[PDB]
């Protein structure tokens, strides 16, 4: 993966484009994705 | 003159206290923001 650069990612079947950034603020116990009020992905966890 | 001066000062203090205490006086300004937010949220949710 490459960070802080507009890429076309693909994480375990979810697609889209964005600027991947370090997100240590978010805590995920076992969950994979993330979501917002309008049901949009704002955070993912790296499978590797 | 002194009577009107005192009455005006007391009225100003009273309205300041009323604004500080009660919270439902500004509905005419909050409802516009709520309506706009709901409209945008519905427009975004229509994507799915
Ligand atoms: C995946 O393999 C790498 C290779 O060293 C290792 O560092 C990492 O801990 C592994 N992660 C999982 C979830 O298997």
């Amino acid at each position: 993966l490459v960070k802080n650069k507009c890429v076309n990612f693909n994480f375990n079947g979810l697609t889209g484009t964005g600027v991947l950034t370090e997100s240590n603020k978010k805590f995920l116990p076992f969950q994979q994705f993330g979501r917002d009020i309008a049901d949009t992905t704002d955070a993912v966890r790296d499978p590797q | 003159q002194k009577l009107i001066a005192n009455q005006f000062n007391s009225a100003i203090g009273k309205i300041q206290d009323s604004l500080s205490s009660t919270a439902s006086a500004l509905g005419k300004l909050q409802d516009v923001v709520n309506q706009n937010a709901q409209a945008l949220n519905t427009l975004v949710k229509q994507l799915s």
